[PDB]
C-alpha cells in the first residue's frame, strides 16, 4: 500500500482551499 | 476370510441358514478413544496465586522435587513416589494447581473426565485405564489428573 | 518498563515529525533525549539539529554502569542453577528483558526480543513481549516488524486468553494493518471502543475519541451510523468534553453545511500538525469534500447553484469548478449546467448498474473457464 | 423534564402530519404545503430535505 | 494403597480474600469486560465463600 | 427404457412392510439396519433410493420376508408420543398468574429470547444455556 495505495491527486494546490476562497477579498466581500 | 483378523469386538455378519462367517463388517469407533481425554499445553497461572503458597511449597517439594531430581533420589536412595493426594473443600484450587505445576513442571496436562459415561458399557472402564495410560505411557513426559470418582 | 516504554515513539514522533515548524518542542524533547530513553539514537537528532555538548557525558556514563549492573541476576542464576528443576529458574534475563528491551537500542534489542522469546511457553508474557515488540517497532517506524509480528499477534496467540487481551489488539489501528486507508477495517476496530478508561497506547482517552469521530465520517454516511456515534452514552459524554469536535459531527449529522466547512479548517489545524502527518491527509479532506456535496446534492434533482452557495459558505466559481473537477473524476454523479446556473442530478436506475456488473463478472468468467478449457485436452 | 418530551413529541407531529398532508399530491407546490402548514418556507424545505435524507 | 503405590496427601484450606481475588480474576479471562472494573472492591463486597 | 426399469423395480414395495431404523453404512448399496422386531440385519439397499435421506438413524421400511432396505418414511413416523396438537392448550393465562413477575420474565427470556439474539452470547461468552430446572415447596 506504501503510503496512499493508488490513484488519489496530484495537483498539489488543494490545501484547505476553501478557507483560503474565504480569506481570497473577505470571501469576495462575504457573498 | 482369514482367521488371524478376527480379534475380540469386531462386528460381523452370519448368513442366514447355518451361521458361518459371511463378511467383517468395519468397526465404529473404541469409545474411550472417541470421547478421549484432551491433551492440553497447559495454561498455568505462572504461580501468582496467593495465599496458597504453603501449598505451592508442599506441592514443589512433595511431587516436583522427583521429576526433577532423580539425581537426589538415586544418590539418597530413595524411592521416587507415584501419585499425591489432594483433598478440600470444592473449589479450593482442585484444578487450577494442577495446571500450574503441569506447565512448570514442563509436562503436558490430561484431565480425565470418566465419571460415569464410560461406564454405561459396563467394562469401558476396564479398558479406560489402560488406553489412557497407554497414551499417558507414549506421549510424553506428563501428568494424570483423575478425580473423586474413582471412589465413586 | 516496556509497557511505558512507548513514551519513545510518542514523544519522539510529537517533535522528531513535526521538528520542521517546532521550536518549544525541541525545548520539551531536550529533558527526554537524555533522561529516559533507550539508547544511541539521543544522539542522532544531531544529523537534523545542532550539534550537541553535553549527552556525550553522562549517557554513557550511567549505560556501562547499568551494564556493570547488567550482571544482575546472571551470575545469581549460576549459583542458583545448581538446583536441577529446569535447568533454569525466574532469576535471569526472563525476568531482566525489562531493561534489554527498555534500554537496548533496536539493532540489539530485536536480538533481545529473540533472546527473551526463548523462554517459557506461558501465553501471557509471549503475548505481553510480542506487544513490546510492536511497540518496538512502532519507534523507529520501521514498517516490517509491525507487519509480520501482528500477524503473531492476533493468530498465532489466539488459543487462550481471548475477551480480555482483545483491548490490547487495539494497536492494529494507526499501524501497519490500519495505514491511511481510513476505511472499513480501521472503524470497525475503533467502534469497538467499549470503554472509557486509560489504557496506554495513544494516551489522553479524548484524543482516541477524535481519532473515533474522524474514522467514522469515513466510515459510514447514515447506515445506521447514529446509533453507533450519535446515541452513545460515553461517547455523548465526551463529546461534551470537546466541544470542538462535537460541533464538527453535529454540522454534518444536522445537516446544516456552511459551519461545517469551517469545522474542518478547524480539522486543518490538526490534520498535519499531529505526528501522524508524514502520509498524507488528502484522501480525508477530499473524501469528507465529496461526501458533504452527496449528502447535499441527495434530495435535489434541480437544484440551483446560487443556492449550493449559500447552503455550503462562499465561491460560487468555487462550487463550479469543484463540482467540475469532483464530477469527471468519476464521483458525485450529476450534469452541471453552465448557463442558467442550474446543477441537474441524474441518478442510474438499478437495472442498468447491475446490467453492467452482471456483463462485466461474467465476460471476466468465461475468460477463466476458457483459459482452464486451453489448459487441460491442449 | 416537559421541554424535550415536548419538542420531541412536536417533531413527531410534525413529520406524522406533513406525510398525512402529502398522500394526495403527486407533484404539489411547496408553497401550497407551506400556506396549510403555517410555517415559513425554509423549514419546510428542509424538513423534507430531512425527511428524504 | 499406602505400600509404594500412593505416598503423602496435600491439605486444601477455605480460601482467603487474596485467593479469592485470583480465583476471580482467573474465571474473568474468557469474558468481554469493562476496563476499571476493581475487582478487588468485588473481592472485598462480599465477606466469604467457596470457589 | 432405464427409466422403465426404474419404475419397475417397485414391485418389491408392495404393502406390507415392517419398520425399522437405519444405523451405519458399510459400503455402496448395502448397510445394515436394526429391525424393531428386536434384532439387527445386514440387508442390501435397492438403487433407487436416495442417499440423502439417511444420516441421523431415520425410520426405514423393510421386507418381510427378504428382510432388505426398500423404502424410506418420512423423517418422523413412529415416535409412539404425540405433541400438544391444538385443543389440548390448558388454557392458563399469563396474566392469570399473579406475583410472579422474578421468575415470569426469567422464564420468559430463557426460552424465546435466544432465538435471535444468539449471537450476543459469543460475544460476551456466557456460553447460553440448553435446560431450566425449577423446583421449590410442593405447590
Amino acid at each position: 500500500e506504501d503510503n496512499w495505495d493508488d490513484d488519489n491527486v496530484e495537483d498539489d494546490f488543494s490545501n484547505q482551499l476553501r478557507a483560503e476562497l474565504e480569506k481570497h477579498g473577505y470571501k469576495m466581500e462575504t457573498s | 476370510i482369514d482367521i488371524n483378523d478376527v480379534t475380540p469386538n469386531c462386528r460381523v455378519a452370519l448368513r442366514n441358514d447355518s451361521y458361518t462367517l459371511h463378511k467383517i463388517l468395519p468397526n465404529k469407533v473404541d469409545p474411550l478413544v472417541s470421547l478421549m481425554m484432551v491433551e492440553k499445553v497447559p495454561d498455568s497461572t505462572y504461580e501468582m496465586i496467593g495465599g496458597l503458597d504453603k501449598q505451592i511449597k508442599e506441592i514443589k517439594e512433595v511431587i516436583e522435587l522427583p521429576v526433577k531430581h532423580p539425581e537426589l533420589f538415586e544418590a539418597l536412595g530413595i524411592a521416587q513416589p507415584k501419585g499425591v493426594l489432594l483433598y478440600g473443600p470444592p473449589g479450593t484450587g482442585k484444578t487450577l494447581l494442577a495446571r500450574a505445576v503441569a506447565h512448570h513442571t514442563d509436562c503436558t496436562f490430561i484431565r480425565v473426565s470418566g465419571s460415569e459415561l464410560v461406564q454405561k458399557f459396563i467394562g469401558e472402564g476396564a479398558r479406560m485405564v489402560r488406553e489412557l495410560f497407554v497414551m499417558a505411557r507414549e506421549h510424553a513426559p506428563s501428568i494424570i489428573f483423575m478425580d473423586e470418582i474413582d471412589s465413586i | 518498563p516496556k509497557n511505558p516504554d512507548l513514551r519513545i515513539a510518542q514523544l519522539r514522533f510529537l517533535l522528531s515529525l513535526p521538528e520542521h515548524r517546532g521550536d518549544a518542542a525541541v525545548r520539551d524533547e531536550l529533558m527526554a533525549a537524555v533522561r529516559d530513553n533507550n539508547m544511541a539514537p539521543y544522539y542522532e537528532a544531531l544529523c537534523k539539529s545542532l550539534d550537541w555538548q553535553i549527552d556525550v557525558d553522562l549517557l554513557n556514563k550511567m549505560k556501562k554502569a547499568n551494564e556493570d549492573e547488567l550482571k544482575r541476576l546472571d551470575e545469581e542464576l549460576e549459583d542458583a542453577e545448581k538446583n536441577l528443576g529446569e535447568s533454569e529458574i525466574r532469576d535471569a534475563m526472563m525476568a531482566k528483558a525489562e531493561y534489554l528491551c527498555r534500554i537496548g537500542d533496536k539493532e540489539g534489542a530485536l536480538t533481545a526480543f529473540r533472546k527473551t522469546y526463548d523462554k517459557t511457553v506461558a501465553l501471557g508474557h509471549r503475548l505481553d513481549i510480542v506487544f513490546y515488540l510492536l511497540r518496538i517497532g512502532l519507534f523507529y517506524m520501521d514498517n516490517d516488524l509491525i507487519t509480520r509480528n501482528t500477524e503473531k499477534a492476533k493468530s498465532l496467540i489466539e488459543e487462550g486468553g481471548d475477551w480480555d487481551r482483545r483491548n490490547r489488539l487495539k494497536v492494529y489501528q494507526g499501524l501497519y494493518c490500519v495505514a491511511i486507508r481510513d476505511f472499513k477495517q480501521a472503524a470497525e476496530l475503533f467502534l469497538d471502543t467499549v470503554s472509557t478508561f486509560t489504557s496506554y497506547e495513544l494516551m489522553d482517552y479524548k484524543t482516541f475519541v477524535t481519532y473515533t469521530v474522524y474514522v467514522s465520517m469515513i466510515a459510514l454516511e447514515r447506515p445506521d451510523l447514529r446509533e453507533k456515534v450519535i446515541k452513545g452514552a460515553e461517547i455523548l459524554e465526551v463529546l461534551h468534553s470537546l466541544p470542538a469536535v462535537r460541533q464538527y459531527l453535529f454540522s454534518l449529522y444536522e445537516c446544516r453545511y456552511s459551519v461545517f466547512f469551517q469545522s474542518l479548517a478547524v480539522v486543518e489545524q490538526e490534520m498535519k500538525k499531529d505526528w501522524l502527518f508524514a502520509p498524507h491527509y488528502r484522501y480525508y479532506v477530499r473524501e469528507m469534500r465529496i461526501h458533504a456535496y452527496s449528502q447535499l446534492l441527495e434530495s435535489y434533482r434541480s437544484l440551483t447553484l446560487g443556492y449550493m452557495a449559500e447552503a455550503f459558505g462562499v465561491g460560487v466559481e468555487f462550487i463550479d469548478q469543484e463540482l467540475s473537477r469532483f464530477i469527471a473524476a468519476g464521483r458525485l454523479h450529476c450534469k452541471i449546467d453552465k448557463v442558467n446556473e442550474i446543477v441537474e442530478t441524474n441518478r442510474p436506475d438499478s437495472k442498468n448498474w447491475q446490467y453492467q456488473e452482471t456483463i462485466k463478472k461474467g465476460d471476466l468468467l468465461l475468460n477463466r473457464v476458457q483459459k482452464l478449457s486451453r489448459v487441460i485436452n491442449m | 423534564i416537559i421541554s424535550t418530551h415536548l419538542a420531541k413529541l412536536y417533531d413527531n407531529l410534525l413529520e406524522q402530519n406533513l406525510i398525512r398532508v402529502i398522500e394526495p399530491f403527486s407533484r404539489v407546490q411547496i408553497e401550497h404545503i407551506s400556506s396549510l402548514i403555517k410555517l415559513s418556507k425554509a423549514d419546510v424545505e428542509r424538513k423534507l430535505s430531512q425527511m428524504i435524507l | 494403597l499406602r505400600p509404594g503405590r500412593i505416598d503423602r496427601k496435600i491439605e486444601f484450606p477455605p480460601p482467603n480474600e487474596e485467593a479469592r481475588l485470583d480465583i476471580l480474576k482467573i474465571h474473568s479471562r474468557k469474558m468481554n469486560l469493562t476496563r476499571g472494573i476493581n475487582l478487588r472492591k468485588i473481592a472485598e463486597l462480599m465477606p466469604g465463600a467457596s470457589g | 427404457e432405464f427409466l422403465h426399469a426404474q419404475e419397475e423395480v417397485k414391485r418389491i414395495q408392495s404393502i406390507p412392510l415392517v419398520i425399522g431404523q437405519f444405523l451405519e453404512a458399510v459400503d455402496q448399496n448395502t448397510a445394515i439396519v436394526g429391525s424393531t422386531t428386536g434384532s439387527n440385519y445386514y440387508v442390501r439397499i435397492l438403487s433407487t433410493i436416495d442417499r440423502e435421506l439417511l444420516k441421523p438413524n431415520a425410520s426405514v421400511a423393510l421386507h418381510k420376508h427378504s428382510n432388505a432396505l426398500v423404502d424410506v418414511l418420512p423423517p418422523e413416523a413412529d415416535s409412539s408420543i404425540m405433541m400438544l396438537t391444538s385443543d389440548q392448550k390448558p388454557d392458563v393465562m399469563y396474566a392469570d398468574i399473579g406475583g410472579m413477575d422474578i421468575q415470569k420474565q426469567e422464564v420468559r427470556e430463557a426460552v424465546e429470547l435466544p432465538l435471535t439474539h444468539f449471537e450476543l452470547y459469543k460475544q460476551i461468552g456466557i456460553d447460553p444455556p440448553r435446560g431450566v430446572l425449577m423446583y421449590g415447596p410442593p405447590g
